[PDB]
């Protein structure tokens, strides 16, 4: 139950963010959504892709390199 | 024959500090991050620099000779470490209690713990690689012979430095130098292989079969005497051989039946060291040192004797080929290319022939005794065999694409080749698809009656039997050989066909290997993998120029990514991409073939012979019932025997511990440039490229991704670093955990 | 078919009219631009979306742009 | 616009959109984009694995906005 | 249609089922010289004396062929004519459509394909939701 | 023990939910593509052009991040 | 607090452990002075000592001081190379100076991160830090 | 004396013909089986199939 | 000799010599006080 509910989890997350993207591509009104969030969400978008980057390959880089010195060690 | 242009291109440093020179597009400087992998992947495309034939000619041959120099400071290292960092002082008193070991470890985060404790108060990484049965048979005694050979090989070294760059820099042959082919060939087989086999043979009488007969009848390596006193002194000579008191005057008169004393064709492996008899051995050399130099007087030369090879090739024409052969010397006479494919598939085959032929006839003493060094050397050749085959696909589609005009060849035997491939990749996708349903789809039926509780529905030895009868015959031909077939030899040639399990030191060096259903299975799998490489690389090599998709594959080169998201979608259209999946595929094929030999030997050859006369082995005789379900591949093979690698943590072998785990970690690192595209990774790259901009510290030289081709191919390579470092770890841990 | 739509941005270079394969493209006179041509598509059912048109094209960001529809047996260059 | 100027590119379609640039020419002949921009950057342009692409696009006057 | 084949000894690559079901490609050219080519069918035949005829399934292919008798050819061959012809028997006349070649101008053909505006002021799919259209084409 | 992976956690989280932004965001268009609100969602490239653009579009960006969704449960 | 941690002083297991601790170099006393340096941590049952990464000061030791000496020895590369990548765009060709390093210039720059926290704070002060967001080049948005 | 010609002739269609392909045994008996035999009724050569 | 210079200069010769010497300092400094796990 436990893995079946995460598994389903991961995979409607996973397809939240992909109706997100054909939201984006099919519905979205640049002009009626002017200035709102989501105009400032596509107006900044390489800032938090960035950052969630910099996030990835920070937590990333060190588990694995704690992960490999305990294994190594 | 010989004509040279003195002082080509003068030796100075400037083009050092500007690279790309050699490449037109590179010459104007890096605008991008692709500039860097460009210089990197055209550095060696000598034939794409330049288009004269002989300064290609020239570069390839300087080429060489840095390459030479290469290897002989790899063989210096490894005579310098057997002479300085190894224990083949203490090994040769006693090799069959003590390993080897040519590899001390400096202890610096706790890695003295790989120093484990080899024998005899030694302490190092214990060696898989056959040099002390390698430098036993040839002779070595003390330290000091290894040290004179690490210091000649790299004097040898320096002077082919010296070489390339005299041939490059103050002297370099003239076109019509290489192309005298014919002259080559003489020289390369009686001079090279003959004379080189000859030189062997006279080592190996003269100093191999004194000093490895006086080790076997028990003397000491410090009252070995040194092997020139065999040769001052040839009363020594006539004491361990009786037919050296008679001199060469048997041999000019053609008395040569009175050397059988040592030159004898006595067949089979040595019962006191596990390795060929020398004897035989120096024969051996012997008559491939004539019948090499007796075939290097074929080909024509400055003399009117000698046989052409280009009147050779054009007589052979028959009614199915139409002209025939006369096209094809034009061919390897002026692409450097096809000479590449040719010797590579040659060169390949011939590691893969090393391979199956070290195992089965193991030519060193006590190479047979320990299985790190047989299953070692056997994994090793495979690796490089196939991967020399897949090069030699990689330049059939390169000869294909570039040195391959059809106007001067019509109607000959590459045009034929080329006008239908449809029916060599349809009956070839045919007899892949055949092997595969028939090979693999046997392993399914039995994996699914076995977990059906239909054990009697198998294709087991004990079920639906399916023996290897053409191969259980060819073993019983060989078995009955050294009576009717082959009267002067002995023994039998191995005693893989068949005989008496040679048991030295308590362990198995070779007993018969008997071929159930299990093997006739293993084989057809090993027929299906080898078909389907082969499928990929020939139909790269057909295909490289154009095809039904893409009739322009010849001028949008070898390294492209694909013609576009047309005609559906030709997304690995070109010769390079075919290369790409047949390293897969050769991945794939020699996996198989080391784990169905690793598995034979630990459960049919390999083990212990106790003095009542019974084996016991590795694995217990697992093949004959657990090999024909993938569960029982998956079980008795992958999961039993990792034990030992998985394990083997605070111990000496932990090494092969970390470098398991390192390999599963490069596999799947490779996955990354497998699955993914370029797309993705440009703009990712160009959010980050945003915030290098946005507090000023973006470079000038532009982050491009990695191209398609270089995505592709850092992932193959990825894959086949991790999937073979894997493996390496894998049997370099299960095999000293055997013995 | 494939759509190949030319927009302002074309130069008249040319590039690709003669990259094309099938030889979808054509020039055409104009007077936008200093080469007094710019590239027009008037066989593109023949074409296949190979984009090397897309590929020679100079121009940033593209003046011409391959639009992939519906398929047919000339634009999956299908010998079958 | 004249010879020599840097301007600031306003496209929202061009690999330079935000990113500044010498001009190399400004044409009088009525065309639609006479300004030849040319910039220190080159973009995403030919097959794969050029080692370059382009660092020459032809603007109108109305996108430039002029920085020098 | 006219003019003989070149002398090719067959090849598997080449006119399958639909050069009999629906169209197949023939390529004229007309050369002085006899001399070798590669047909994009695999393989290497041999240029007759004057007009040549060779039948092919894909417009590809004889345009691959055109562009190989163009650029690889010292004396030039320019005046080839690739034709569209159907089992049912009518001929069509395809690639030197106009009398020059598609790279030159030839001030008498009509700009279709060509829009208006740039890729920036393309309309975005949005605007037109359900409307049986797609972003470029309105 | 469980500090590590519940970091390995944090890091398939972060990993896929940049993948998935990448793809929504990304979705009308970078500087490799400027109009990809045209081709739609699921175009399957554009060519070997721009220097070759093998998986931009969004439905890509759900595929990678798919491959993650699966590595972090 | 902290009391499923025992400090390995007064720990059974630890004490079981540390009698044979290995040599991780020539030294024949390495496992000594690394049982006696260990001796004041916090382990747990299993005998292996634990960091504590809060920020408390009695465990200060841990995480924060090898937390200050990365910053400053990442900063001091940070610095650097960005540093020299802003002085090598003023010289006409800047992009073959990234693969050919001017190592005069390389060197002086290297030397220049002794006082990049005050260099941090004076470029961010005077603006020469970060740059506008419509001064630098971006995708459409 | 060559022994693979075009088929039929023509040059340009897909095949060759080889002696297994376009012989005269292979004309006479894959030109005989029920599937190509003249004449016959498909129930018959159904049947015989 | 420039050329030596200029080659010793570029980016694979100094990343390397600068790996090295890392790497050096770094081996160094475990061989002389070995095991430190914490302050
Ligand atoms: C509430 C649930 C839900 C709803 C109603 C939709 C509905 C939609 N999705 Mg989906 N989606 C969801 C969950 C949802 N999705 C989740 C959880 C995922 C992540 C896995 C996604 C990922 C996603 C992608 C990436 C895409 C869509 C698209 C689509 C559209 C077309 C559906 C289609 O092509 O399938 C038709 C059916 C198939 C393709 C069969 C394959 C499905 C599996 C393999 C077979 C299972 C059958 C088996 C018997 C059970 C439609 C608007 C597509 C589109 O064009 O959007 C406009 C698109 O590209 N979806
Ligand atoms: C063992 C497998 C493996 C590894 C280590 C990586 C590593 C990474 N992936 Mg991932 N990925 C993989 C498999 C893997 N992936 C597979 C199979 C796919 C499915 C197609 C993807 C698809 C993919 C996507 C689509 C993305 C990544 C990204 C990245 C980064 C994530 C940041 C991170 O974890 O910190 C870094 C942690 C590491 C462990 C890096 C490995 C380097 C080690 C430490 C050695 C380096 C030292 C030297 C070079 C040698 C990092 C480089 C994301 C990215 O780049 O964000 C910035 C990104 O968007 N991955
Ligand atoms: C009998 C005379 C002789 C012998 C011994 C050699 C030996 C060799 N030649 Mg040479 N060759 C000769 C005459 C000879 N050649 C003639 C007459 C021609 C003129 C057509 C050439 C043309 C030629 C070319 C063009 C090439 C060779 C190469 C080679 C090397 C083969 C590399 C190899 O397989 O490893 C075996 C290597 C050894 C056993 C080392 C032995 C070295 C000492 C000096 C002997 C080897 C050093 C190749 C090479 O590597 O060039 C450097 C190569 O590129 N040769
Ligand atoms: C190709 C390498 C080669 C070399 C350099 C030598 C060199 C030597 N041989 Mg020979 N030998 C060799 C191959 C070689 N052999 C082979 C292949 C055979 C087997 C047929 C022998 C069989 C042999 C015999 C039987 C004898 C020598 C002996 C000799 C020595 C005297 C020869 C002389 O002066 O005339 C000399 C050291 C003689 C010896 O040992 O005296 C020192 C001697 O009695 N040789
Ligand atoms: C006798 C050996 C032989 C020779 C000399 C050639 C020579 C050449 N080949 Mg090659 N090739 C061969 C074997 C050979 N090959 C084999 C066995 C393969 C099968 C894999 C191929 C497959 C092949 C392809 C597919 C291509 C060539 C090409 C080339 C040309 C340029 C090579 C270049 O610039 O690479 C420069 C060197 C590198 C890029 C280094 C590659 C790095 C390796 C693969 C990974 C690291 C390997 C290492 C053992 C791992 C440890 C490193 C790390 C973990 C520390 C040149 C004609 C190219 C060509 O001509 O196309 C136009 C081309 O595309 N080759
Ligand atoms: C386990 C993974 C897997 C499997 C099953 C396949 C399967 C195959 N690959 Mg391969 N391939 C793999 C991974 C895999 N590959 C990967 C990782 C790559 C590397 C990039 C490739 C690269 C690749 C290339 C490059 C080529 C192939 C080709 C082939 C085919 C060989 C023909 C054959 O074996 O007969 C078919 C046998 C099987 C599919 C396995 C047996 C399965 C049983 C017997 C069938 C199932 C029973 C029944 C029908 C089930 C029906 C149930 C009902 C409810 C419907 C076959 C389809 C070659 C090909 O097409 O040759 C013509 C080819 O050229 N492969
Ligand atoms: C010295 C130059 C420089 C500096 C100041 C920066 C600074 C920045 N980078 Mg980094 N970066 C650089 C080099 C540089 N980088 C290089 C060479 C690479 C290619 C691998 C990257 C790739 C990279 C990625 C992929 C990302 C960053 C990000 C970031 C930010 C967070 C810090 C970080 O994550 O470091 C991470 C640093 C690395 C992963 C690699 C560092 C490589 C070396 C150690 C730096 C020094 C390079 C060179 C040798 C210096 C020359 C010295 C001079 C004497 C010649 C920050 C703005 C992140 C971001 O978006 O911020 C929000 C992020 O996601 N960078
Ligand atoms: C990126 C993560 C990272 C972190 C935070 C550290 C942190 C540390 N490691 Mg470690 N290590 C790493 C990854 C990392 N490691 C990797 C990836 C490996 C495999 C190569 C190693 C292998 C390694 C060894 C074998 C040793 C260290 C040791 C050290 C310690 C002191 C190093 C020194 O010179 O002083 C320190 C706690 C040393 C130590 O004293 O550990 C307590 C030590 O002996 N590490
Ligand atoms: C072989 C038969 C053979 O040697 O034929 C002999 C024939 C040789 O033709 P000719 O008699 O014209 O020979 C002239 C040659 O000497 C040219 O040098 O070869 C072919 O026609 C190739 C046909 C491949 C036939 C299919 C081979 C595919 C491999 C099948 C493996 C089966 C086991
Ligand atoms: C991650 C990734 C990138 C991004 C890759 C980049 C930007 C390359 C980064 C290379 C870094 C700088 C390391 C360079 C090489 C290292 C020095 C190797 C270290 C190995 C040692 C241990 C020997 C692509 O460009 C790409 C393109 C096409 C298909 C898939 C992919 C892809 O998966
Ligand atoms: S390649 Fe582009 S710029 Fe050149 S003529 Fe064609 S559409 Fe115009
Ligand atoms: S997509 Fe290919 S065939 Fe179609 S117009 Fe462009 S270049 Fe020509
Ligand atoms: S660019 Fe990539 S996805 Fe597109 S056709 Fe080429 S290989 Fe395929």
């Amino acid at each position: 139950l436990y893995t079946h509910h995460q598994y389903i989890a991961g995979f409607l997350m996973v397809g939240a963010f992909a109706h997100g993207a054909i939201f984006f591509v099919r519905d979205y009104d640049p002009v009626a959504n002017k200035d709102n969030v989501l105009a400032r969400m596509l107006e900044h978008k390489e800032a938090l892709i960035s950052h969630l980057s910099w996030v990835s390959l920070f937590l990333g880089f060190h588990t694995l390199g704690l992960y490999v010195h305990n294994d190594v060690v | 024959k010989v004509s040279v242009d003195n002082n080509p291109v003068p030796t100075s440093f400037e083009k050092w500090g500007k690279p790309g020179h050699f490449d037109r597009t590179l010459a104007r400087g890096p605008k991008t991050t692709t500039w860097i992998w460009n210089l990197h992947a055209n550095a060696h495309d000598f034939d794409s620099q330049t288009s004269d034939l002989e300064d290609v000619s020239r570069k390839i041959f300087s080429a060489h000779f840095g390459h030479l120099a290469v290897v002989f400071v790899w063989l210096s290292g490894m005579y310098f470490h057997g002479a300085k960092f190894s224990n083949y002082e203490g090994w040769l008193a006693d090799p069959t209690h003590i390993k080897p070991s040519a590899q001390v470890v400096w202890p610096i985060v706790g890695q003295g713990i790989l120093n484990g404790d080899v024998g005899g108060g030694f302490h190092g990484i214990q060696i898989t690689s056959g040099l002390f049965y390698l430098w036993r048979a040839s002779g070595f005694t003390d330290s000091y012979q290894l040290y004179c050979t690490a210091i000649g090989g790299l004097v040898m070294a320096a002077l082919m430095l010296f070489a390339g760059w005299f041939h490059y820099h103050v002297k370099a042959p003239k076109l019509e130098w290489f192309q005298n082919v014919e002259s080559m060939m003489n020289h390369h087989l009686a001079g090279l292989l003959g004379l080189g086999s000859l030189g062997w043979a006279g080592h190996q009488i003269h100093v191999s079969m004194p000093i490895n007969k006086l080790l076997d009848a028990g003397v000491a390596p410090k009252d070995i005497p040194l092997p020139h006193e065999f040769i001052l002194e040839p009363s020594k000579m006539a004491e361990l051989y009786p037919s050296f008191a008679q001199g060469l005057t048997p041999f000019f008169t053609l008395n040569w039946g009175v050397y059988s004393d040592f030159l004898t064709f006595k067949g089979g492996l040595n019962p006191v060291t596990g390795g060929l008899w020398l004897s035989d051995t120096a024969h051996h050399h012997l008559a491939i040192a004539v019948l090499f130099i007796i075939a290097g007087h074929m080909y024509r030369t400055n003399w009117g004797i000698g046989h052409s090879m280009k009147e050779i090739l054009e007589a052979h024409k028959g009614p199915f080929t139409g002209e025939g052969h006369k096209g094809l010397y034009e061919i390897l006479t002026t692409s450097w290319h096809a000479q590449l494919a040719i010797n590579l598939a040659l060169l390949g085959s011939l590691t893969i022939i090393v391979a199956q032929h070290m195992y089965a006839m193991p030519p060193y003493p006590y190479q047979a005794i320990d299985y790190a060094t047989q299953l070692s050397l056997f994994t090793h050749h495979m690796w490089i065999g196939g991967f020399l085959i897949v090069g030699a696909g990689a330049h059939g589609a390169i000869f294909m694409v570039r040195d391959y005009d059809p106007a001067k060849n019509v109607n000959n035997l590459l045009d034929r080749m080329l006008r239908h491939r449809d029916a060599i990749i349809s009956h070839l996708n045919w007899v892949c698809i055949f092997l595969g349903f028939h090979s693999f789809g046997l392993y399914i039926h039995n994996d699914t009656m076995r977990a059906l509780g239909r054990p009697q529905d198998m294709f087991s030895d004990t079920a639906i039997q399916l023996q290897p009868i053409f191969a259980q015959w060819v073993q019983h031909l060989h078995t009955l050989a050294p009576g009717a077939t082959a009267p002067n030899a002995l023994a039998t040639a191995s005693y893989a066909f068949g005989g008496e399990t040679i048991a030295v030191a308590g362990k198995v060096a070779m007993m018969p290997i008997t071929l159930g259903t299990a093997d006739f299975m293993v084989h057809h799998i090993h027929a299906f993998t080898i078909h389907v490489t082969a499928l990929i690389l020939l139909k790269g090599v057909l295909y490289a120029r154009s095809s039904r998709l893409v009739p322009d594959k010849a001028n949008l080169g070898f390294r492209f990514p694909c013609d576009g998201p047309g005609r559906g979608g030709t997304c690995q259209v070109s010769g390079w991409d075919h290369v790409f999946l047949g390293l897969f595929w050769m991945y794939n094929s020699l996996s198989i073939v080391i784990f169905h030999f690793s598995w034979k030997m630990q459960s049919d050859v390999w083990g212990t012979v106790s003095p009542d006369g019974s084996v016991t082995h590795v694995t217990l005789g697992n093949f004959a019932q657990s090999a024909i379900t993938i569960n029982g591949w998956l079980r008795d093979f992958l999961w039993a025997q990792a034990a030992n690698v998985i394990n083997s943590y605070g111990s000496a072998l932990s090494a092969y511990g970390i470098m398991f785990l390192a390999g599963h970690f490069v596999f799947a690192f490779s996955l990354m440039f497998l699955f993914s595209g370029r797309g993705y990774w440009q703009e990712l790259i160009e959010s980050i490229v945003w915030a290098h901009n946005k507090l000023n510290v973006a470079p000038a030289i532009q982050p491009r991704a990695l191209s398609i081709i270089q995505g592709r191919a850092v992932g193959v390579a990825h894959y086949l670093l991790g999937g073979i470092v894997t493996t390496w770890a894998f049997f370099l841990a299960r095999s000293l955990s055997i013995g | 078919s494939h759509s190949v739509k030319i927009y302002d941005t074309c130069i008249g270079c040319t590039q690709c009219v003669r990259a094309c394969p099938l030889d979808v493209l054509e020039m055409v006179p104009w007077d936008g631009c200093k080469a007094a041509q710019i590239a027009s598509s008037p066989r593109t059912e023949d074409c296949v979306g190979c984009k090397r048109c897309e590929t020679a094209c100079p121009t940033d960001f593209l003046s011409i742009r391959v639009y992939l529809g519906a398929e047919t047996t000339r634009s999956m260059g299908l010998a079958y | 616009l004249n010879r020599g100027d840097k301007v600031r590119i306003k496209r929202t379609e061009s690999y330079w959109y935000g990113d500044v640039g010498t001009v190399a020419s400004v044409e009088k002949s009525g065309i639609l984009y006479p300004v030849i921009v040319r910039f220190d950057r080159v973009n995403y342009n030919g097959f794969s694995g050029s080692a370059s692409g382009v660092n020459t696009n032809n603007f109108a006057e109305n996108e430039l906005e002029l920085v020098q | 249609l006219s003019g003989q084949p070149p002398k090719f000894g067959g090849s598997t690559g080449g006119l399958l089922s639909k050069a009999n079901r629906e169209e197949k490609y023939a390529i004229t050219w007309t050369s002085a010289s006899e001399q070798v080519f590669e047909m994009p069918t695999g393989g290497a035949a041999i240029m007759n004396e004057g007009e040549n005829l060779l039948y092919l399934a894909r417009k590809e292919q004889c345009l691959a062929l055109g562009t190989q008798l163009r650029t690889k050819f010292k004396p030039k061959i320019q005046d080839y004519k690739i034709y569209r012809v159907y089992p049912s028997g009518e001929v069509q006349y395809l690639h030197p459509a106009d009398g020059v070649f598609p790279e030159k101008v030839n001030e008498g053909r009509e700009a279709q394909g060509t829009k208006t505006r740039r890729i920036g002021q393309n309309p975005e799919p949005v605007t037109i939701k359900f409307s049986g259209k797609a972003p470029y084409e309105v | 023990g469980d500090f590590l992976v519940h970091h390995a956690i944090a890091l398939g989280l972060h990993t896929t939910a940049l993948i998935l932004i990448k793809g929504a965001l990304d979705a009308r268009g970078s500087k490799l593509m400027p109009d990809k609100k045209d081709f739609g969602y699921s175009f399957p490239c554009d060519g070997p052009g721009r220097g070759g653009t093998c998986d931009i579009s969004a439905w890509d960006a759900f595929y990678l991040a798919m491959f993650w969704m699966l590595n972090t449960l | 607090d902290f009391a499923n941690l025992t400090p390995c002083s007064e720990n059974p297991a630890y004490l079981a452990k540390s009698k044979n601790f290995l040599n991780t170099t020539n030294d024949p006393n390495s496992g000594k002075i690394r049982a006696e340096r260990y001796a004041s941590a916090l382990c747990g049952p299993e005998g292996y000592p634990h960091l504590i990464v809060d920020g408390r000061f009695t465990h200060a030791g841990d995480f924060l001081i090898p937390s200050i000496l990365f910053l400053y020895i990442a900063g001091w590369i940070g610095w650097v190379g960005r540093s020299y990548l802003i002085e090598i765009r003023e010289s006409k060709n800047p992009e073959m100076q990234e693969v050919v390093i001017n190592v005069p210039l390389a060197i002086k720059k290297m030397l220049g991160g002794f006082l990049w926290p005050l260099a941090a704070v004076g470029e961010y002060t005077s603006g020469k830090l970060v740059m506008k967001d419509s001064e630098i080049p971006t995708s459409p948005r | 004396n060559q022994v693979v010609q075009a088929y039929n002739g023509d040059p340009f269609v897909g095949h060759l013909s080889t002696p297994i392909s376009d012989s005269a045994f292979t004309r006479t008996f894959i030109g005989n089986l029920p599937a190509y035999r003249k004449g016959l009724s498909p129930i018959l050569r159904g049947l015989e199939v | 000799m420039d050329g030596l210079k200029s080659f010793l200069s570029t980016a694979p010769v100094m990343i390397m010599a600068l790996l090295t010497f890392t790497a050096g300092i770094l081996i160094e400094f475990n061989r002389f006080y070995p095991d430190l796990l914490f302050h």
